[PDB]
C-alpha cells in the first residue's frame, strides 16, 4: 500500500541540528541534495514513535509493558537495542516506512541556481547566558545558531506493508493509533522545549473519525497478531538452461541517500560505492516470480544479476586496474597523466611510481589516443543519534550516537540481468511486455525503511553479448568484480595457484606466469565481507577472496584458448555465488594490453 | 517508554506589556543598531527562550538558588537522571495594537563635565509599544500528582507582573 | 658472503585504525611495533643462540647494536658469527646472515610468533642473495629485497583468512570479526570482543610502560582517558613523513663516499637510530604546546607510530597545528645536529636539515578513525607538492629542496569525508579554488635561496596564523574584531562570483579596518590573487581554522 | 606432524554423510539453507532420523554443510544440482573407502573459541539432549547441548587453526582452521 502521504505545517521558526556548527555558528541545519532545509525521515518516525507512546500510556494506564505496548512494537517494530536478557521472539520489523519530509517539488525547482535565495531561507537567531549574580550576558557562552523560516510546508511518503491476513478490525486499530501520535505530536527538531519546531502533523486520509473509531472500540481490542516471514516458494517449473544468454542492462538511479554496508564497524557502518547484485534479488522475485521458479533457477544458476557499478560513457563502470601505476608525485589517472601499465611498461628512470586502487575507468580500445574516463561516486556521512525515551535526551546507556555513509542522490548505475534463452521464452510467451514492467521503484540498502534506500530501477533495451578477443599467446585476467574462491578443502583461502588451476582446467589450456624481471605478472589484494541472512536474521559465512581490479597476467603455455569458452565464462562469471553478482571477469581486455605511459586524459535556469 | 506524564498541564492567557519591550535580535526588521527580534515571517514576536529563561531567572530567586530543585523542573544535560524540561514555552507573536506601530527612543549620553552630549554616545532604541499583548505559551508536564508549589508562585508572580523580560530592564522597559 | 633478510610490516593503516577505541588502537600499535624489535630479538635469539634480546631490554634501546664488538661485524671473518643486524626499527628491519637454511629459520621463527602473539598482524619476511665480495652488495640487496617484496606480497595466501565468522557466532562489539571471548567496556561493563581486540588490550599495558621513557605526561590512566576522547568537541589525527628520505635511502651509496660495504652498514645503520632519536626528541619538544591541560593527570595525546621517519598521534583536535608545527621546527632543528645527517643531508641537499610533510585530520569522536586516517595520508600527499614546485638551485637532476610543510582538513558534517569531493566542493566557480594549500611551514631564511623561495612564502603557514590571530582579536567592550554575522556574509560571498566577492569584501572591510590585513591582491579591493591562473584565497581557511589553534 | 584431508566428488550430501558415519558419530551438524540455517546433531550411529527429507537439494534444500566432532570435521557444498564435493578433515590418518587422500604438514596449532550468541534461555527446548540460547539481535537459538545451562554461562565454540610454512622464504600463515565441539563457559 502506497501514496498514503504525511503532511507538515510549521507554525514557529525551526531547527534540525547537524549535531554541530560550522565556523561562526554554533549550530546550522540538515539540507538535503539540493541545498534546502528538511526534515529527515529517521527524525520523523522518531518523534511519531514518541507521540504513539504516550498515547500507549494512557491506554495501558501507565504500565510500561502491556498490550497497547506491544501495538507499538508491533506497527514501529521492536527496539532489540534496548530490551536485553533472554527475549525469545524474533525482532519484529516496522509495518510504516516513512520518507524524508521535502519541500514542495515546484517550490524547490525555482530556487535552481538561484544561490543567495538558498541561503536566505534560514536566518541566524542569538543566544546567552545571564550570570545570576551580576545579571549580565555571561561571556564565552554567546551562541549564534541557524534556524529555519515558520510557514515552511512539508511533505513525505508513507508507505505501509500490513499483513495481508490482517484482520479488518485490526486496520481500524492501526489507523486509529497513527491518527491519534499525528494529532497528538506538537513539536519536532531542536530546541522543542524553548518554542522552536512548533508543528501540525496529519496524515492524508486519517481524521478524528478514526480516533472516534478507537475511542469507541479500544476496550475491545487484544495484543497484535504474532508475526510470521514472507517464506520463498518453489516451484521446480524451470526449462533447463540453453544458450544463448540474454542480457538485460538494468540502470538504477538512486533518488534518496542509500546505505550499503561495506563493513560494520561498532557503532558506525562503512558504505560501498557499487550496489551488490544481491540486494536486488527480491525485485527479481516481486516482478518475476510469477513467471518462473526464481529460486530454482538460482540455485541451479541458471541466473545472474551483476552489481551495479556506477555509469561511465553510457555502459557500466570498471573498476580501476591495479596494474596501474601512477607518478608518485605528478601522475595518475586522479592528474590525467603518467599512467603505466606495468604489464607491458617499464618503470620510468628514477621516478618511483605507486599503484592505483580505487576508483573506476570507462571505456578503453586498442587506440583511443586518451586514458580511459574515471568515475567517482559521491558520498557523505550521516549522523544520527538515540534517544533515552524517558530522560528524553541522549545517554551512553542508550548508545548515543551512530552513523552511517551513504551514496547520494542522483548518482546512477547500471547492471545487467542475464538469463538463458530458455527462462526468456517461458517469460515472453507469458509476458512480451515484461522489459516494460522492470521499470520500477524499490526500497533496498540499510534502514530501507525510513529516509535511506530509495533507488529507480529501469529496463534499457537487450545489450550485446561480450566478445573477448582470443589471444593464443597470453591470457590476461581483470577481475570487474570481486572473486571467491573455494581452497582445496572447500575452506576459503587466497592462494594465486589456485586461480592458475582454475581457468587452464576450465578453459582446457595450460598456463606459465610472466617470468620477465621488470613487468609485475600479478596484482591482487584479498577481500573479506560482513553480510546477513535476512531470511534466517543470522550472518553470512564470511566470504573471503579477491577484490575488484585485481588483474594478472600469463603466457599460455600449452593448448589453444577458445574464444567462445571465453565469451561463456566473462557472461557467467568464475569461482563460486557468481548468481549474487561476485566472479564477474574479464579477458585480454585492451587496457590490459596497450601501454598508456605516453597518454594523458582528455579534456573535459528556473521558471 | 516515553516520558511517562501523568498530567500534562495547558497554562494559558495574556501577557500585557506593562512598560515598552525590546528583544535584541541580530538585524531585525526595524533600521536602527539596535533592532528587534522578529520571526521568519518578520512579525514582532517574543522568543520563547527568552521569555523562558525569563521565569527561570525568577524562580532561582525564589529556591535561592536551589539548583537541585531548579534541575528537576527546567532540565539538565550534566545531570544522568534529569535530561529535558518538564516546562515548555513555545514562541508567542506579539499584537501590536490597533492603528500602531513600533516606536523609536532617542537614546543619549552626557558628558559629566560639559553637560552636554558625549561624542558618539548616541543610540536609538527601537520599542514595541505599551499595551502590545502576545499568548502566554507554557506547557507543563507531571510526572506526580498535583502543581508543583513552586510553580504556582511563579503563576501569581505573573499576575502580580513582578517579573521583567527583554533588554533595558532597569532603565524604562520589560 | 652471504644474504640480506629484510622483514616488513603491513598494512599498518588497517591494523591499528580497524577498530574505533582508543585502547585497541594503541595495543595494535605496540604489536606493530614489538613484532619488528622485541619478538624479532628473540627470534633471532632462538635460531642463532644470540642474546641480543637480553641486551636490548637491559638497554631499553636500539642503540646496543651500534658498537660492534657486541653486534659482529661479520664482514671481518675473524669478528665471525653467523648474523648481524644491519638496521631494526617500527614495522621495518633488517638482518645480515651467511648461511641460507638459516636464513629461513629466522624469518619462519619470528613468523610463527606474529601469528601467535599477534593475531592480527600482517609480516613477512624475504631473503636476497649478496656476493660480500664485491662492493655496494649491500646496497645492491637493499634495494633487491625492497623490489622484490612488493610483489611477494601481493602473491602470499590470503592473511585475512582465519577469524571468519563462519561459523555463524556473535559479533564482536568493535570490529566486523566474531567475538571470542569476553572483556568489558570503558564503563566496566561486560561484553563480547574479538581475540584481536582482546590482544591488543593485553598489548596496550605495553605502551604505558615503554612511553615512561619518553614522558610521564602520556599516558597512565588508559581508560579515563578514553572516557576523555569523547568528551572533546573535537579529535585530531596528525600523520607525518621526512622529505626525501625515502629517496635519501634508495640512494645512499652516492652519499656514503667509501664504496666498501662497512661504510655502507656504518652509515645507514647509525642515519636511521639518529633519525629515531630526532623523532622522540622533537616530539617531547612538542607535546609542550598541550599547556591548558598541563594542570591535569596526562596530555591529550597518544603516540602510535614514533620512530623511522614517522610520526602518527591522535591528540585533541584544536591543538594539532601549533602542536604538529612545533613537531616540524623542532625536527628541522633537530635533524641539523646530527653528524649521521649532516655530511648525507649537506651532500643529498647542501643544508644540514632534513625535513618532512604532515597531513591533520580533524573530526569528531564518533568519526571513523579509518576514514580520518585515509584522508591524512590524501592530505600529506598533497603537502608534498612543495617537493615539486621548490627546488634545489641549478639541480641537476632537478631535486626536491628541503622545506616542512603542512596540508589539513576539518570535516563538517556536510564538507564529505573524502579528499577529491571536500576539494570539488571548495571549488564553486570552476575558475576559483577557496583554499590555498599546502601550506609551508619552514621559515623564510632557511629557504632564503631556494628557488620558488617566492612561492613558498606565499604558501607560508604563518600567513594563515596571522590572518586567525586577526579574527581572535577583540575590541574594547571584548568583542571580536570581526563581528560573526558579517563573517557568515563573506563565507556566503565566496559561493558567488568573484567579482560579488571582491565587491562583498570592499563594502566590509570599509567599515571593519582590519580586514585591510586579510586582502591578498595587493590592491586592498580582493579576497582573492591569481594563481596558476585560478582564483584562489587563504581567507575561508582562516574562517573554518579561526577556533583551531592551541 | 601432519593434517589429513579427503575428497571425494559427485556424492550427493546425504550418501557423503552415510560414507563419513564411523567418523562422525554423534558429530553436531550445521546446514546451510537459502530459507534456514539449521543446526543438527547426528546419532550414535551417525545417522539422521531425516537423512533424505532433511538433505534433500532441490526444493530450497541446503547446499553447504559442516559437520564435526573430537576426531574429525566433514565439509560438503553443492558443486551442480545437488552434487557436491566432501572433504573431511582429520588430524589422524584414517582411511575412508572410495576417498582421496592427502596431507599437508603444520608445524603447530593453537585453539581459539568464539562465542555463540545468546544466553541460557529461562526455560529449555522441550526436546531432550538440547539448550536454548536466546538474544534479542537474533531471538531464539536451539543448540545440541546435553549438559544443562546455568544461568550466567555462555556457550562457545572450540577450534584448532593450523600454522604452515606457505612462502618458500618460511613466512607462516594459517593454512586451515577445525571445528572440534561445543564448550561451556
Amino acid at each position: 500500500m502506497r501514496g498514503i502521504e504525511i503532511t507538515i505545517t510549521m507554525q514557529s521558526d525551526w531547527h534540525v541540528g547537524t549535531g554541530m556548527g560550522r565556523g561562526e555558528l554554533d549550530s546550522v541545519v540538515q539540507r538535503d541534495g539540493d541545498n534546502l532545509p528538511y526534515i529527515p525521515g529517521k527524525t520523523l518516525t522518531g518523534i511519531l514513535r514518541d507521540s504513539c507512546e504516550q498515547v500507549a500510556l494512557g491506554l495501558d494506564n501507565g504500565q510500561t509493558r502491556g498490550l497497547w505496548h506491544g501495538w507499538i512494537n508491533f506497527i514501529f517494530g521492536d527496539q532489540p537495542a534496548l530490551a536485553q536478557g533472554a527475549i525469545e521472539p524474533e525482532p519484529r520489523p516496522a509495518l510504516i516506512a516513512i520518507g524524508s519530509a521535502h519541500l514542495d517539488p515546484k517550490l524547490k525547482a525555482a530556487f535552481q541556481g538561484k544561490k543567495q535565495l538558498q541561503e536566505a531561507i534560514a536566518f541566524m537567531k542569538p543566544g546567552v547566558a545571564i550570570d545570576a549574580i551580576t545579571g549580565t550576558a555571561k561571556k564565552d557562552f554567546l551562541r549564534f545558531e541557524e534556524v529555519v523560516r515558520l510557514g515552511a510546508k512539508l511533505t513525505a511518503e508513507v508507505e505501509l506493508n500490513l499483513p495481508d491476513n490482517l484482520s479488518e478490525t485490526n486496520k481500524k486499530v492501526i489507523a486509529g493509533i497513527l491518527a491519534s501520535g499525528a494529532k497528538l505530536t506538537e513539536r519536532l527538531g531542536g530546541k522543542r522545549r524553548r518554542g522552536n519546531g512548533r508543528c501540525e502533523l496529519k496524515f492524508s486520509g486519517y481524521s478524528d473519525q478514526q480516533i472516534q473509531w478507537l475511542k469507541d472500540n479500544y476496550q475491545s481490542v487484544d495484543q497484535p497478531p504474532k508475526y510470521q516471514q514472507n517464506k520463498l516458494q518453489s516451484a521446480g517449473d524451470n526449462p533447463e538452461q540453453q544458450p544463448p544468454w540474454h542480457i538485460i542492462p538494468l540502470t538504477i538511479k538512486t533518488l534518496s541517500p542509500v546505505v550499503l554496508p561495506a563493513r560494520t564497524v561498532g557503532n558506525v557502518v562503512e558504505c560501498l560505492d557499487y550496489i551488490p547484485g544481491r540486494y536486488l534479488l527480491g525485485y527479481i522475485h516481486k516482478t518475476l516470480g510469477e513467471y518462473f521458479d526464481v529460486s530454482q533457477a538460482i540455485a541451479a544458476g541458471d541466473l545472474i544479476i551483476t552489481n551495479a557499478t556506477i555509469k561511465i560513457d553510457g555502459k557500466a563502470g570498471r573498476a580501476t586496474p591495479f596494474c596501474l601505476f601512477g607518478e608518485k608525485l605528478d601522475g595518475g589517472l586522479g592528474k590525467g597523466k603518467g599512467v603505466y601499465n606495468r604489464f607491458q611498461e617499464s618503470e620510468p628512470d628514477g621516478i618511483q611510481l605507486k599503484g592505483e586502487r580505487g576508483g573506476y575507468v570507462g571505456q578503453f580500445e586498442q587506440e583511443q589516443r586518451n586514458l580511459p574516463n574515471t568515475g567517482k561516486i559521491n558520498s557523505e556521512l550521516f549522523t544520527h543519534n538515540t534517544i533515552q525515551d524517558d530522560v528524553q535526551r541522549p545517554t551512553s546507556d542508550v548508545g548515543g550516537v551512530y552513523s552511517y555513509e551513504a551514496i547520494i542522490a542522483g548518482q546512477t548505475f547500471v547492471a545487467e540481468l542475464r538469463l538463458p534463452d530458455s527462462l526468456v521464452k517461458q517469460i515472453t510467451s507469458k509476458n512480451k511486455n515484461w522489459q516494460a514492467q522492470l521499470k520500477a521503484t524499490i526500497r533496498i540498502g540499510q534502514s530501507k525503511k525510513d529516509q535511506y534506500g530509495k533507488i529507480e530501477v529501469t529496463s534499457g533495451n537487450s545489450a550485446d553479448l561480450p566478445k573477448p578477443t582470443g589471444n593464443n599467446k597470453t591470457l590476461s585476467i581483470w577481475f570487474l568484480s570481486d572473486i571467491l574462491l573455494r581452497g582445496d578443502r572447500l575452506n576459503f583461502n587466497a592462494t594465486p595457484d589456485d586461480l592458475k588451476k582454475y581457468l587452464e582446467n576450465a578453459l582446457d589450456i595450460k598456463l606459465k606466469e610472466r617470468s620477465d624481471n621488470d613487468l609485475i605478472c600479478i596484482a591482487l589484494r584479498s577481500q573479506r565481507t560482513e553480510s546477513w541472512q535476512v531470511r534466517w536474521g543470522l550472518p553470512r559465512p564470511s566470504l573471503v577472496g579477491w577484490q575488484a581490479g585485481s588483474c594478472l597476467i600469463y603466457d599460455i603455455e600449452s593448448g589453444t584458448v577458445n574464444a567462445e569458452k571465453l565469451q561463456e565464462l566473462m557472461i557467467t562469471g568464475i569461482g563460486d555465488r557468481c548468481t549474487e553478482g561476485y566472479g564477474q571477469i574479464g579477458f585480454n581486455d585492451p587496457l590490459l594490453s596497450a601501454s598508456l605511459g605516453k597518454l594523458t586524459a582528455k579534456p573535459k535556469q528556473s521558471n | 517508554m516515553a516520558r511517562k506524564v501523568t498530567t500534562r498541564w495547558k497554562i494559558t492567557g495574556t501577557l500585557i506589556a506593562e512598560t515598552p519591550l525590546h528583544i535584541g535580535g541580530v538585524g531585525g526588521d526595524a533600521d536602527t543598531d539596535l533592532a528587534l527580534a522578529v520571526n521568519g515571517a518578520g512579525e514582532y514576536y517574543v522568543p520563547g527562550t527568552s521569555l523562558a529563561g525569563a521565569l527561570r531567572g525568577w524562580m532561582t530567586q525564589l529556591l535561592n538558588n536551589d539548583e537541585s530543585q531548579i534541575k528537576d523542573l527546567w532540565g539538565d544535560h550534566l545531570d544522568a537522571k534529569r535530561g529535558a524540561s518538564f516546562v515548555i514555552v513555545d514562541d508567542a507573536v506579539i499584537h501590536i495594537p490597533n492603528n500602531a506601530d513600533v516606536e523609536i527612543r532617542e537614546g543619549v549620553g552626557i558628558d559629566r563635565h560639559f553637560g552636554t552630549a558625549a561624542n558618539g554616545f548616541k543610540y536609538s532604541r527601537a520599542v514595541i509599544p505599551k499595551g502590545s499583548k502576545f499568548k502566554l505559551p507554557l506547557t507543563f508536564d507531571s510526572q506526580d500528582d498535583g502543581l508543583p508549589n513552586a510553580l504556582i508562585q511563579l503563576l501569581c508572580a505573573l499576575e502580580a507582573g513582578d517579573i521583567r523580560l527583554g533588554a533595558a530592564k532597569t532603565r524604562g522597559l520589560g | 658472503q652471504g644474504f640480506l633478510v629484510l622483514i616488513e610490516t603491513s598494512g599498518n593503516q588497517h591494523f591499528i585504525f580497524s577498530t574505533n577505541k582508543l585502547r585497541e588502537n594503541i595495543g595494535a600499535s605496540e604489536l606493530t611495533y614489538l613484532a619488528t624489535t622485541e619478538i624479532l630479538f628473540q627470534g633471532v635469539d632462538r635460531v642463532f643462540q644470540t642474546n641480543y634480546y637480553d641486551q636490548w631490554s637491559d638497554t631499553n634501546s636500539l642503540n646496543f647494536l651500534a658498537d660492534s664488538k657486541l653486534n659482529p661485524a661479520i664482514d671481518d671473518p675473524k669478528n665471525n658469527a653467523d648474523i648481524e643486524i644491519l638496521l631494526a626499527t617500527s614495522g621495518k628491519a633488517i638482518a645480515l646472515v651467511k648461511e641460507e637454511g638459516k636464513a629461513k629459520q629466522l624469518i619462519k621463527e619470528v613468523t610463527k610468533q606474529a601469528l601467535i602473539n599477534a593475531p592480527g598482524l600482517e609480516i613477512g619476511g624475504i631473503y636476497v642473495n649478496c656476493n660480500w665480495q664485491d662492493k655496494l652488495g649491500v646496497a645492491k640487496a637493499v634495494k633487491e629485497a625492497h623490489k622484490q617484496f612488493e610483489v611477494n606480497r601481493a602473491k602470499r595466501a590470503g592473511a585475512n583468512g582465519r577469524f571468519l565468522r563462519l561459523p555463524i557466532a556473535a559479533g564482536c562489539s568493535v570490529s566486523e570479526l566474531p567475538a571470542s571471548d569476553f572483556d568489558y567496556n570503558a564503563d566496566g561493563d561486560k561484553i563480547p570482543v574479538s581475540t584481536v581486540s582482546k590482544v591488543k588490550r593485553e598489548t596496550a599495558k605495553s605502551a604505558k610502560k615503554r612511553l615512561r621513557s619518553v614522558d610521564g605526561r602520556l599516558v597512565n590512566d588508559l581508560a579515563q582517558l578514553e572516557k576523555s576522547f569523547d568528551e572533546l568537541d573535537w579529535l585530531a589525527v596528525v600523520h607525518a613523513d621526512g622529505n626525501g628520505l625515502g629517496q635519501i635511502l634508495l640512494s645512499l651509496e652516492k652519499y656514503i663516499g667509501e664504496q666498501t660495504n662497512r661504510n655502507y652498514i656504518d652509515k645507514y645503520r647509525r642515519l636511521s637510530l639518529a633519525l629515531d632519536n630526532c623523532t622522540i626528541n622533537a616530539f617531547k619538544m612538542a607535546i609542550a604546546v598541550f599547556k591548558e591541560d598541563s594542570k591535569k593527570i596526562d596530555l591529550p595525546i597518544v603516540p602510535l607510530i614514533l620512530g623511522g621517519d614517522d610520526l602518527t598521534v591522535i591528540c585533541r583536535g584544536d591543538y594539532a597545528l601549533e602542536f604538529t608545527r612545533e613537531f616540524l621546527e623542532a625536527f628541522e632543528g633537530q635533524t641539523e645536529t646530527h653528524d649521521d645527517i649532516k655530511v648525507i643531508a649537506q651532500k643529498a641537499f647542501g643544508v644540514d636539515r632534513l625535513s618532512a610533510c604532515a597531513g591533520i585530520s580533524i573530526i569528531k569522536p564518533h568519526f571513523p578513525f579509518s576514514v580520518a586516517y585515509t584522508l591524512a595520508e590524501r592530505l600529506i600527499k598533497s603537502a608534498k607538492e612543495v617537493k615539486q614546485k621548490v627546488t634545489v638551485t641549478n639541480s641537476s637532476p632537478i631535486t626536491p629542496f628541503p622545506c616542512s610543510a603542512i596540508d589539513f582538513h576539518i570535516l563538517y558534517d556536510s564538507s564529505g569525508i573524502d579528499f577529491d569531493r571536500i576539494r570539488e566542493k571548495l571549488r564553486p566557480e570552476d575558475n576559483t579554488e577557496l583554499y590555498n594549500r599546502p601550506y609551508v611551514v619552514t621559515a623564510a631564511e632557511n629557504l632564503s635561496q631556494a628557488q620558488g623561495y617566492e612561492w613558498s612564502q606565499a604558501h607560508s603557514l604563518q600567513t594563515l596564523a596571522d590572518r586567525v590571530s586577526y579574527l581572535r582579536s577583540e575590541d574594547g567592550e571584548g568583542k571580536s574584531a570581526l563581528p560573526s554575522s558579517q563573517s557568515h556574509a563573506l563565507r556566503t560571498a565566496l559561493y558567488l562570483e568573484k567579482n560579488e566577492a571582491d565587491a562583498q569584501y570592499s563594502l566590509i572591510s570599509q567599515r571593519y579596518k582590519i580586514l585591510k590585513n586579510f586582502a591578498e591582491d595587493g590592491e586592498n579591493k580582493s579576497l582573492f590573487h591569481l594563481e596558476n591562473g585560478k582564483y584562489v584565497t587563504r581567507f575561508l581557511d582562516a574562517l573554518d581554522a579561526k577556533d583551531f589553534f592551541a | 606432524k601432519n593434517l589429513y584431508h579427503y575428497h571425494q566428488y559427485e556424492i550427493t550430501l546425504e550418501s557423503a554423510v552415510d560414507s563419513c558415519k564411523n567418523h562422525l558419530q554423534a558429530a553436531i551438524g550445521l546446514l546451510y539453507s537459502p530459507q534456514k540455517c539449521e543446526l543438527v546433531k547426528l546419532d550414535n550411529s551417525g545417522k539422521l532420523v531425516d537423512s533424505y527429507n532433511r538433505l534433500k537439494f532441490n526444493n530450497l534444500g541446503v547446499f553447504e554443510a559442516r559437520f564435526f566432532n573430537l576426531n574429525c570435521e566433514l565439509r560438503w557444498v553443492n558443486e551442480s544440482n545437488g552434487n557436491g564435493t566432501a572433504v573431511l578433515l582429520s588430524e589422524s590418518d584414517i582411511t575412508l573407502t572410495g576417498f582421496e587422500k592427502g596431507l599437508q604438514e603444520f608445524i603447530t596449532a593453537i585453539d581459539q573459541q568464539y562465542l555463540l550468541w545468546g544466553e541460557p534461555a529461562k526455560h529449555p527446548p522441550n526436546a531432550d539432549g538440547w539448550q536454548r540460547l536466546a538474544e534479542a539481535r537474533i531471538g531464539k537459538l536451539d543448540i545440541p547441548l546435553d549438559n544443562p545451562l546455568k544461568p550466567k554461562d555462555r556457550v562457545f565454540l572450540t577450534s584448532e587453526e593450523y600454522i604452515a610454512e606457505v612462502d618458500d622464504f618460511g613466512n607462516c600463515a594459517v593454512i586451515d582452521e577445525r571445528l572440534i565441539k561445543l564448550e561451556v563457559k
